[PDB]
RNA sequence: ACCUCGUUGGAUCAGGACAUCCCGAUGGUGCAGCCGCUAUUAAAGGUUCGUUUGUUCAACGAUUAAAGUCCUACGUGAU
């Protein structure tokens, strides 16, 4: 994960999910895209 | 027990050990978390204005029973890799060196006498 | 059993460039057999030492404690200490400069 | 009759049952290993099995410079020089791995402790490794070697000339000035040989220990 | 009852006789301490509800003492029990499987060699001690101008809090408090004199009563299978035990001198 | 110079004789080592070192201080 | 709007923060394993000895798993 103030989807498979209280960008294809609010 | 600044006797065939010098060889560092070297511990020596590793093979401090106590703090010069600098050790070497953790087979092979 | 016969057989099988054996008398409180073997290079020394150690580990004597490999960091001299025999692997220059043969055959009759 | 020093207990509040148990173990070990009579100053050869080797014995010959400890842990430290290197080994008498204790030369010295041989000349600690055992007559008092050793220069392991050591086996006249001897006399403590409450009477204890040993036989 | 997993049996109250060496077949020397079980009896039993917890309790005493020097209530208690009074009474937490009738004696063979044990006793009292001896403080240098402070505590707190924290290490009474040594191996048991040879050191002085119980360490959780579960009963006479029970590794005296062949 | 002229030769012969039944070591290396020991030194010593050299050779022949097997 | 210049450590004992130096757990990596780099979490524990310098420091030597950044009226001098 990379901590970002603003979450931006990078590829098509990047999806926003609110988990354990905060927003995340997960991605199956590109785990490099993993972002945490 | 050999600490920093202890003067030590190089019991070895090496030129560094057998070469005369104004300052006697003196322990500079004991490669042990407590700065106390026993038989089998490595130390760093200031010999002839040169820093050389060495191995303790005897000391005046009493150890556990059945082990020999020497009249001097005997040390053997070794290289950084571990090869003994000299090729012959004249004074007796304690046999307790064998089972201690650490490489001592080279020193035992070089040694002439055991006590 | 893992004995000097197994040792020499394994060493000849891996083709040590030179092998010598010394029968240490019992009154000398070190061991029974003093094996000294030369090799082509540090890679060959490491390979043969590893092979003989694996054979010792796999062969027998589960009650016998495991055995170190000494001299790994240095390249020109390795050594392995077993219960009753010690092997010294080295290069020809190391062997000729340390003359372990004269030491271990002539205890106090050399220089 | 010689009672080995380790049998006589140092005084204390320890229960006599502990000493009885320890003496039982000591005698039961002596039934296996013959612990000969010897004194500080007698030359001994000790053969002991080495755990570092595989069932191989090691022999050390030297002059017993100190007897110490009581009970099963009793030790004697004996000294020699090997290739000019002074060495001392403190052997445990009842260690199960001492195969044999041989009194090469049974003799008593002027002192009950020869720790000053460290500061004496190396000849007084040198002993041939292969020296043959001497023989003493069966009915004969143990010889007392009145040898007075010569000392190396004054910096010593201990201030041997001080009266608290009560050393008789050193030639102080050779190495110390009369002024130095007089200065050492400042620590005399003459009352210490006359305070009667300091003496430890072990007659009854030795008698009981002898009864125990004879019963063990 | 037979032994079950999770069962805790009673311990003993022994007397520290002293220490002696011992050797193992590997050639190593272990110092061992002798604990003599002297007139140790189960005195009292209480259930889980009134045990100040949730485990049955056995009060056990040892080292019979003079009736002339005990309080009337203690004398009455021991009169009802039918036993002479004991010097110290210690409470052992047990499961109901291990309940033993009060008055039953306890012996050193209640333990067995190879078992691990916990020994708790009052440590040697050293009186009011300074901080250098009590807590191993470094003190101050002997010279170079140091005056009247060599063994004193330095600062005892920071200036901000304007106070001294509770539990601050300060000079005071050292020792004479109960301490427990855990995981000590039982090397040997003299059944004749009821001696337990326990590995290493035991808190307290010689001839002091120590409380001995099965070790609570997790490694030795279920080693009680082969131990006499309620306790050892010599009256049972199933097999009269030898004079000395040894651990396997112990170099017994009278054995031929060990050779590392 | 040596103890006797034939002592060295007899010792060398006995060394080769006991190398005849050599079992575990390298026979070629053993012979090469003996040749080195007896050729790199025994040409131009002084009359005093000959006794030490032959004594050490005899001790090695005896093999009480460790023998080559 | 010219020049200048206006109480401090150490020792002892440390309390605390985490913005973590090491030890722990994870995500990613322009890391195949080894590794390094980066980020999240983690303050239970630990965090060396010397030479020159009064050094506050700094450099150097030898180590270390690491030789953390700080606050505590130099933290602490009725020690
Ligand atoms: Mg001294
Ligand atoms: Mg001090
Ligand atoms: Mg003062
Ligand atoms: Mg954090
Ligand atoms: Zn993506």
């Amino acid at each position: 994960f990379k901590n970002k103030t603003v979450l931006k989807k990078r590829c098509k498979d990047c999806y926003l999910v609110k988990r354990r209280g905060r927003w995340y960008v997960y991605c199956k294809t590109h785990p490099r895209h993993k972002q945490r609010q | 027990a050999i600490q920093k600044m202890t003067r030590v006797r190089v019991v070895d065939n090496s030129a560094l050990g057998n070469s005369p010098y104004h300052r006697a060889p003196r322990c500079i560092h004991v490669y042990k978390k407590n700065g106390v070297g026993k038989v089998g511990d490595q130390i760093l020596l200031a010999i002839k204005g040169q820093k050389k590793k060495a191995l303790i093979v005897g000391h005046c401090m009493p150890g556990p029973r059945m082990t020999p106590r020497f009249d001097s703090n005997n040390v053997v010069l070794i290289e950084d890799n571990g090869n003994p600098v000299g090729t012959r050790i004249k004074t007796p070497i304690p046999t307790s060196l064998r089972k201690r953790e650490g490489e001592y087979s080279k020193v035992l092979a070089i040694a002439q006498n055991f006590v | 059993k893992f004995d000097i016969d197994m040792m020499v057989s394994l060493l000849r099988q891996e083709n040590a460039r030179d092998i010598c054996v010394i029968q240490v008398p019992p009154e000398m409180r070190y061991t029974d057999y003093f094996v000294i073997v030369s090799g082509t290079s540090t890679r060959h020394l490491h390979a043969m030492a590893f092979y003989v150690v694996k054979m010792y580990k796999h062969l027998k004597c589960k009650r016998d404690p495991h055995v170190k490999i000494e001299g790994k960091d240095t390249d020109d001299w390795l050594c392995v200490d077993f219960g009753s025999m010690v092997i010294h692997l080295m290069l020809p220059e190391t062997r000729e400069i340390y003359e372990l043969e004269k030491l271990w055959t002539l205890r106090s009759y050399d220089d | 009759r010689f009672l080995s020093p380790e049998f006589i207990p140092r005084r204390g509040r320890t229960d006599p049952l502990k000493f009885q148990i320890e003496r039982k173990d000591m005698l039961e070990r002596r039934k296996v290993l013959h612990i000969p009579e010897f004194y500080v100053g007698s030359i001994l050869r000790v053969t002991t099995a080495d755990p570092y080797a595989s069932g191989k014995i090691s022999q050390f010959l030297g002059i017993c410079i100190q007897r110490s400890g009581r009970g099963l842990g009793a030790t004697f430290i004996l000294r020699n020089v090997i290739e000019g290197q002074g060495v001392e080994i403190c052997f445990e008498l009842y260690n199960p791995r001492v195969q044999e204790i041989q009194v090469v030369k049974l003799e008593k010295r002027l002192d009950d402790s020869l720790l000053y041989l460290r500061d004496a000349l190396p000849e007084y600690s040198t002993f041939d490794v292969n020296m043959k055992p001497v023989v003493q007559e069966p009915n004969q008092k143990v010889p007392v070697n009145e040898l007075k050793v010569k000392m190396k220069p004054k910096p010593w392991s201990k201030r041997w000339e001080r009266p608290n050591f009560n050393i008789k086996g050193i030639r102080f006249d050779l190495c110390l000035t009369e002024q130095q001897m007089k200065e050492a006399q400042k620590w005399n403590q003459p009352w210490l040989e006359f305070d009667m409450m300091r003496e430890y009477d072990t007659s009854k204890i030795e008698a009981a220990i002898w009864k125990e040993i004879e019963a063990s036989k | 009852h037979p032994w079950e997993p999770g069962s805790f049996r009673v311990g003993l109250i022994a007397l520290k006789l002293g220490m002696m060496p011992l050797w193992t077949k590997d050639g190593q020397k272990h110092v061992v301490t002798l604990l003599q079980v002297q007139d140790c009896h189960v005195l009292k039993y209480t259930s889980k509800e009134n045990c100040n917890g949730k485990m049955a309790t056995l009060s056990v005493g040892g080292k019979t003492v003079s009736r002339f020097r005990k309080a009337t209530s203690i004398l009455e208690f021991y009169r009802e029990l039918g036993l002479p009074p004991k010097q110290t009474v210690k409470i052992f937490n047990i499961t109901d499987n291990a309940a033993i009738k009060p008055g039953t004696p306890l012996y050193a063979a209640h333990f067995r060699p190879g078992q691990y044990v916990d020994v708790t006793a009052k440590t040697i009292g050293k009186g009011f001690q300074g901080v250098m001896k009590r807590w191993g403080f470094k003190g101050q240098p002997a010279t170079h101008g140091q005056t009247k402070t060599h063994r004193r505590p330095g600062a005892v707190a920071t200036g901000d809090i304007g106070r001294v924290w509770p539990g601050t290490k300060m000079p005071g009474k050292m020792g004479n408090i109960y301490r427990t040594e855990y995981g000590l191996k039982v090397w040997r048991i003299n059944t004749k004199h009821n001696i337990i040879y326990v590995n290493g050191s035991v808190p307290g002085h010689k001839n002091c009563l120590v409380k001995v119980k099965d070790s609570k360490l997790p490694a030795y959780k279920d080693l009680g299978k082969n131990l006499p579960f309620p306790t050892y009963f010599p009256d049972g006479d199933e097999e009269e035990l030898p004079e000395d029970l040894y651990d396997e590794n112990v170099c017994q005296p009278g054995a031929p001198s060990i050779t590392f062949a | 110079a040596p103890w006797s002229r034939e002592a060295v030769l007899s010792l060398y012969r006995a060394l080769l004789r006991q190398g005849r039944q050599l079992r575990y070591t390298d026979r070629d290396f053993y012979f090469a080592s003996i040749r080195r020991e007896f050729r790199k030194n025994q040409k131009l010593e002084d009359a005093e070192a000959r006794e030490r050299q032959l004594e050490k050779g005899l001790v090695f022949l005896n093999g009480k201080l460790g023998r080559i097997i």
